[PDB]
RNA sequence: AUGACCCACCAAU
RNA sequence: AAACUCCAUAUAUAUAAUUUUAAUUAUAUAUAAUUUUAUAUUAUUUAAUAUAAAGAAAGGAAUUAAGACAAAUCAUAAUGAUCCUUAUAAUAUGGGUAAUAGACGUGCUAUAAUAAAAUGAUAAUAAAAUUAUAUAAAAUAUAUUUAAUUAUAUUUAAUUAAUAAUAUAAAACAUUUUAAUUUUUAAUAUAUUUUUUUAUUAUAAAUAUGAAUUAUAAUCUGAAAUUCGAUUAUAUGAAAAAAGAAUUGCUAGUAAUACGUAAAUUAGUAUGUUACGGUGAAUAUUCUAACUGUUUCGCACUAAUCACUCAUCACGCGUUGAA
């Protein structure tokens, strides 16, 4: 059916096969994010039973990659580019260069001072 | 210093650094190199007692102290008497420009 | 994972199935404290490109199954 | 001072962290309170010891756990995975980064000394 | 582009 | 090129109800200097060197032309041409980028007294920067007996920023120590040095430097530290005695600093990168050498001296001589 498990959007702008990946796991993590913390608050609550406990530190290591943020890595929006990230104007030691050189990044030129 | 012998400390070690520091020396110029010429050079204020305080720092490395703020005050007070090997290091600098005073690019 | 609390890892295994026969179940995950419960088997390590078969040990404890599994082969030498 | 434990030290010296130095079962925090027990003036030297005294120290090392006698349960806690299916044991069999450091440059060191029984 | 090569340093009127 | 420009500096105006409090500030603006005035020597109609006198007067940054090196990038991106479409295209898991005989470059930490470590609560003293993909204060528990410090864990106060947090800046300064060092002590007495003196007996090359390193336990982050992260405690304590020929940065708030500080990239780790400030120098222009622009003379070179060019020898192959 679809390349990715679950139906995807595209991401509006430059799309990239690795951007695309990182995207894929940024739509899937956003909702299991709430399970994730669910499941690891079960898991790390002393509180708790050995077992339930147990049971549930077994189920994320289940859990599918997507369901992971440490694997999406800052990746330039404009560009596709996962090194040197920017990560306030999400771009790159060059996209940004030039979109600040450019001007297309407003209030953003050179430091002259 | 000044309580190994009582006298103003500030004035004896200018005293040593004039009797110190030699007055002129030799720079080794090149001249298209082959035989260099050796030709007495004059030396500042701030040049003359910069060689005079290094034969004493190296002779405030040869006390027993391990303090060197204060191994210096010794051999300066040492200085005041008229014990500094230095000296005899001025007399071979004036004279090795003794000789070699011809060479002096001009009168 | 490696705390007093939160100990160990659970990788979920065929270890029940396993433990029947003994079958090396191939457990390619290699990563996961040699589980302390069941302690006593036998599998094959995926290093890298193929899985080592080893059993368990007096020694294989909190010893991860990678330890045991060798990936990267030895170094060489120079020129001539 | 004297022949203290065989091994013994020399006078000047101050006890507390001589004892760190000689002996190898024994180091720092241990050697600290080790006088302790024994009770004696801290920034005491060997040279002031009361040979009776030093009877006491030899005892107080033999209650714990020192000289080579741990070296080898080290030798051994190495052995031990080596003999397992272990990284390590090859690293150190081989003489090479035990601690995963720099094989590639670096690691003369653990040629020098990583070996079955590491600490010559 | 044709296009694998480069070789010598000695001291003055 | 210079100049305008930005930071920064002097003053002046406006703003802040002086509880966002730093009014010793923060900005918006305006002026200011690429300093000027006068005398005296020199020179030749008026420049330089000294002297004074008026002002605060002083820097950094950005901007690196044309061309050339067919310099670097087809992995920031993009695109021509050419090559594959059941694989040189896409996905999951694991592995790898961390492998190591030797070699190089760059750092870090080092080798102890014109230097290193505890300690200093009326918290000596800063700028710059961060904090809705969060910082995380006080305490509270442990490591540990007091307490402090240091590191984790519990709970989140306040602050989404001139408000609260990171964060009491640290070095300097003071006192205490400190191997070799027999320069020590510790038992006596000795005494107008008392934290000291002196007489006597004793006190047999890596240290209390160095933390590479090795074990064990513990803690962070995240499914997950095993190849492979970080932290600490208890242990371990190699090498290292200022380093050959040779070579690198820097001319003033610069170098140097065992002076710290912040950010970006982090779920997580900086001995790196980019910024901030504290303390704060000697040495100098006179020679060669190298690179550049201005010029001389020469020039057989011109993808230009890393040019060009010459003869022998050696290889293979013509023609034409002697005999």
């Amino acid at each position: 059916n679809f390349r990715f498990p679950i139906k995807t959007k595209l991401p509006p702008g430059f799309i990239n096969a690795r951007i695309l990946r990182d995207n894929f796991k940024r739509q899937q993590f956003k909702e299991n994010e709430i399970l994730v913390k669910s499941l690891k608050f079960i898991a790390r609550n002393m509180n708790l039973p050995t077992k339930l406990r147990l049971e549930a530190q077994l189920k994320l290591n289940a859990l599918p990659n997507y369901m992971r943020s440490t694997q999406i890595k800052n990746r330039c929006v404009d560009s596709g580019h996962a090194r040197f990230v920017l990560s306030d104007f999400r771009l790159c030691r060059y996209q940004f260069r030039e979109n600040a050189l450019k001007g297309n990044l407003p209030g953003v030129k050179k430091g002259i001072w | 210093v000044y309580c190994q012998t009582r006298q103003d400390p500030i004035q004896a070690l200018e005293k040593s650094l004039d009797e110190l520091a030699p007055l002129m020396m030799t720079k080794t110029f090149n001249t298209g190199v082959a035989k260099a010429s050796v030709i007495p050079v004059p030396l500042n204020k701030r040049q003359r007692n910069r060689i005079a305080w290094n034969w004493i720092v190296q002779s405030a490395n040869q006390r027993v102290s391990s303090d060197f703020a204060v191994r210096l005050g010794e051999e300066l007070t040492a200085i005041a008497k008229g014990t500094s090997s230095a000296f005899e290091k001025r007399d071979q600098i004036h004279k090795t420009a003794i000789a070699h005073r011809a060479y002096i690019q001009l009168k | 994972s490696r705390s007093v609390w939160k100990g160990p890892n659970i990788v979920p295994l065929p270890i029940r199935e396993a433990m029947t026969k003994g079958t090396p179940i191939r457990t390619n995950a290699r990563a996961a404290t040699i589980l302390p419960q069941f302690v006593g088997l036998k599998f094959q390590i995926h290093n890298g490109k193929e899985y080592v078969p080893i059993e368990i040990s007096e020694d294989m404890v909190g010893h991860k199954l990678g330890e045991f599994a060798p990936t990267r082969k030895r170094f060489s030498y120079t020129q001539t | 001072v004297v022949h203290i434990l065989g091994k013994g030290f020399k006078g000047k010296e101050v006890i507390k962290i001589a004892l760190a130095s000689k002996f190898y079962g024994i180091g720092k925090t241990t050697a600290e309170k080790i006088c302790s027990k024994l009770g004696f003036y801290p920034w005491m030297r060997m040279h002031q010891l009361s040979e009776p005294q030093i009877m006491s120290i030899a005892s107080e090392l033999s209650t714990m756990t020192i000289e080579g006698d741990a070296r080898a349960i080290v030798k051994d806690n190495i052995a031990l995975k080596r003999k397992i299916g272990s990284y390590s044991g090859m690293r150190h069999t081989l003489h090479l980064p035990v601690r995963g450091q720099h094989t590639r440059n670096n690691a003369k060191t653990a040629r020098k000394l990583n070996k079955i029984d590491r600490r010559g």
